[PDB]
């Protein structure tokens, strides 16, 4: 059958980057070449295996990681990148194979006013280990006073608003962000085309 | 247009008490946590206070709590520091600041102001 | 076990002023922006104000707008709401909700859960 | 011809920590995805977090963040579980298990799954 | 602020058949609208969030569509149990504003 | 946590074909995320039963068939015999990335 | 209390060079430094904040680097209105220790 790649790119809601979401993708027959060919999509760079060949390869499951982020951040989603976001935030490793697609939407998820619930993460007692969401909320310890679960003076809540406007430039716009994360193993594999 | 301007100082004796000010035009007093910021002269920046956005939660630092207070008001739109058992250590130009964020990831300042000279012998 | 639950409701006289507790419990109450919405007695829904993610913005709809003041306590998981200068335009069943996406029992931009409602009515 | 051997039965004040092991056999470490899987006594399974030993990365369930701290030797080949702030709700029988077919993507079945560990806690 | 119309204000309609509700917008917004169901003697539940998307836990038979200014609500086959007010909210601008209801009823 | 809902009973006959259903979300099983099955005998750690909705381990008769379609899947366990009554659970994955377990039938013989 | 040893402490650089300033800090912070220039008189003015983001108002001479325990501030080519101390300041811990200085001396 056709492959649901419109329930992943076409969705009505991402999820914010600090809690991700993840979407198995099996029993496909997927074309690859008429995603490439979008014009929409701004950032397409293929890690692993090289683009606009994949539809000769076939996989066990392919397994889309989608979250939303600013105009610069998108170069955060990369191995060995750094920042407030591939340290706290959404971290990948280092021989990861596929693709980061990931394009402008000011319209959609930008609404005039806040957007006030795109979070992220800020403070983290120490950079994320690699695929791991953390959606835990206590408080950050800044200096050497113990917080006891009050904010204040140096200790702070992790999450910030993104707070998107379609006023702002092209590097503070919510870029959607796909990453087809999939790498097969010792198994018949299921998901290619023609 | 932010505008901060201090007031107070002059000359004191040692063991008196001096209530400086910082009053604000330019911006929504009550959303943001401003500080004090005090040099020697001819020395280097050295940090003293802080106050919240609401006038709760209160900081000093490690040389000055005990005989320093700090206080703001926002339905007048200025900031007070008051002193108290000086000491010749303390002869210094005391800068008002401001924050840059409103409410959350509390650090940086964004503006600074013009300073109050305060001096202290016999 | 997500939760919230109301106090302070009740009858005053037109004019004073009156504050509602919605405290909540089950989830954590920072990472996601409160409301109050009203209704009523015979009509639809109203939204009435807004608490932004942490004290940023403090917004109110157009008939309550210089007399309602929402406050909120992060500490003890509750959220306020203080009427002043209440009219007789102003009695209704008034809720308290939440939104913030999670990816979570989140309702991304929508009210998914709300307080049980407390009556405020106005009379003398 | 794999299989996890566990540490044997625990009995805890309420309020103290315990530490669970689940040394791994048949096999190579840096292959296996082991998944904490809790049973109370006559009641359903529950998922408790899984880690990965050559990432590092440890996915917790929402229930356990900060109390369990799953910890792995790649070394010695154990899969720590460091249950902390204990209960009388606790007693419980924790299991291992490897997570089917993959190692960087462990969201599989459970095979092989250990033994139980009876974790009575109580004084 | 706003402002949404949303037609019919009180409707009646036999067990099974396909109900459609139909809420307009002003201006222009972006998929952000919400529907809600209130019974009488309740605080609504979500039925509808981001005007597509079901709440996890509601029966099946609903489908919202749209995007921009005109939603409509589709109602499948009718049950005694989806017999309530059906608001139209959306979540677009720092002014929040709600729809007016059709109060749905029995011929 | 356990979303998978899942009937608390299941009675039969031997020589009779009964259901085992597991009902669960649009994150969970209706993500392309599979539903597997275990078999606990009481005072033992579980088996397993079917992988991939469809598949069958080396150790298990041929009387224990699974298949999935839109959100549901089910278990099917034609003539029961003695060594049926056990406890069967199933088991999938949010997109929290949490593993997600069943309530869990009990399959009493009559 | 995180001490910064601001390098060097005073220096000759004249009009048509490249200069750089390190501020090295103890405990790590991370994007949390602010620069600031300091002429004799009167109060400093802020050139970077979080130590890339150029603030608007100051000339595009000036640029940020640096993350973690140590930072360097640059100026591409000197003008003669440099003729003030830069100092930094870390915001990560809340006692803020500012550094010493650099006296940047246009022979
Ligand atoms: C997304 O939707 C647009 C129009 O709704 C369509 O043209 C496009 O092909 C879709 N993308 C997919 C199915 O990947």
């Amino acid at each position: 059958n056709l492959c649901p790649f419109g329930e992943v790119f076409n969705a009505t809601r991402f999820a914010s980057v600090y809690a991700w979401n993840r979407k198995r993708i099996s029993n496909c027959v997927a074309d690859y070449s008429v995603l490439y060919n979008s014009a929409s999509f701004s950032t397409f760079k293929c890690y692993g295996v090289s683009p606009t060949k994949l539809n000769d390869l076939c996989f066990t499951n392919v397994y889309a990681d989608s979250f939303v982020i600013r105009g610069d951040e998108v170069r955060q989603i990369a191995p060995g990148q750094t920042g407030k976001i591939a340290d706290y935030n959404y971290k990948l490793p280092d021989d990861f194979t596929g693709c980061v697609i990931a394009w402008n939407s000011n319209n959609l998820d930008s609404k005039v006013g806040g957007n006030y619930n795109y979070l992220y993460r800020l403070f983290r007692k120490s950079n994320l280990k690699p695929f791991e969401r953390d959606i835990s909320t206590e408080i950050y310890q800044a200096g050497s006073t113990p917080c006891n679960g009050v904010e204040g003076f140096n200790c702070y809540f992790p999450l910030q608003s993104y707070g998107f406007q379609p006023t702002n430039g092209v590097g503070y716009q919510p870029y959607r962000v796909v990453v087809l994360s999939f790498e097969l193993l010792h198994a018949p594999a299921t998901v290619c085309g023609p | 247009e932010v505008q901060l301007v201090e007031s107070g100082g002059g000359l004191v004796q040692p063991g008196g008490s001096l209530r400086l000010s910082c009053s604000a035009s330019g911006f929504t007093f009550s959303s943001y946590a401003m500080h004090w910021v005090r040099q020697a002269p001819g020395k280097g920046l050295e940090y003293v206070s802080s106050i919240s956005s609401n006038g709760g939660s209160t900081y000093y630092a490690d040389s000055v709590k005990g005989r320093f207070t700090i206080s703001r008001d926002n339905s007048k739109n200025t900031l007070y520091l008051q002193m108290s058992s000086l000491r010749v250590e303390d002869a210094a130009v005391y800068y008002c600041v401001k924050h840059y964020q409103q409410q959350l990831l509390w650090g940086g300042p964004d503006v600074w102001g013009q300073g109050t000279t305060v001096t202290v012998s016999s | 076990e997500v939760q919230l639950v109301e106090s302070g409701g009740g009858v005053v006289q037109p004019g004073r002023s009156l504050r509602l507790s919605c405290a909540a419990s089950g989830f954590t109450f920072r990472t996601y922006a409160m409301h109050w919405v009203r209704q009523a007695p015979g009509k639809g829904l109203e939204w009435v104000a807004v608490m932004w993610n942490d004290g940023s913005n403090k917004y109110y709809a157009d008939s309550v707008k210089g007399r309602f003041t929402i406050s909120r306590d992060n500490s003890k998981n509750t959220l306020y709401l203080e009427m002043n200068s209440l009219r007789a335009e102003d009695t209704a069943v008034y809720y308290c909700a939440r939104e913030g996406v999670a990816a979570a029992g989140s309702s991304s931009d929508a009210f998914d859960i709300w307080g049980q409602g407390t009556m405020v009515t106005v009379s003398s | 011809q794999v299989q996890l051997v566990q540490s044997g039965a625990e009995v805890k004040k309420p309020g103290s920590s315990v530490k669970v092991s689940c040394k791994a056999s048949g096999g190579t470490f840096s292959s296996f995805a082991i998944s904490w899987v809790r049973q109370a006594p006559g009641q359903g399974l529950e998922w408790m977090g899984g880690i990965i030993p050559i990432y590092g990365t440890a996915n917790y369930a929402q229930k356990f963040q900060g109390r369990v701290t799953i910890t792995a030797d790649e070394s010695t080949s154990t899969a720590y579980m460091d249950l902390s702030s204990l209960r009388s709700e606790d007693t419980a029988v924790y299991y291992c298990a490897r997570d089917g077919s993959s190692t960087y993507y462990p969201h599989n079945w459970f095979d092989p799954w250990g033994q139980g560990t009876l974790v009575t806690v109580s004084s | 602020d706003i402002q949404m119309t949303q037609s019919p204000s009180s409707l009646s309609a036999s067990v099974g058949d396909r109900v459609t509700i139909t809420c307009r917008a002003s201006q222009s917004i972006s998929n952000f609208l919400n529907w809600y169901q209130q019974k009488p003697g309740k605080a609504p539940k979500l039925l509808i969030y981001a005007a597509s998307s079901l709440q996890s836990g509601v029966p099946s038979r609903f489908s919202g569509s749209g995007s921009g200014t005109d939603f409509t609500l589709t109602i499948s086959s009718l049950q005694p149990e989806d017999f309530a007010t059906y608001y139209c909210q959306q979540s677009y601008s720092t002014l929040y504003s709600f729809g007016q209801g059709t109060k749905l009823e029995i011929k | 946590q356990s979303v998978l809902t899942q009937p608390p009973s299941v009675s039969g006959a031997p020589g009779q074909r009964v259901t085992i259903s597991c009902t669960g979300s649009s994150s969970n099983i209706g993500s392309g995320y599979d539903v597997h099955w275990y078999q606990q005998l009481p005072g033992t750690a579980p088996k397993l039963l079917i992988y991939g909705n469809s598949n069958r381990p080396s150790g298990v008769p041929d009387r224990f068939s699974g298949s999935k379609s839109g959100t549901s899947a089910s278990l099917a366990i034609t003539g029961l015999q003695a060594e049926d009554e056990a406890d069967y659970y199933c088991q999938s994955y949010d997109s929290s990335l949490s593993g997600v377990f069943g309530t869990g039938t009990k399959v009493t013989v009559l």
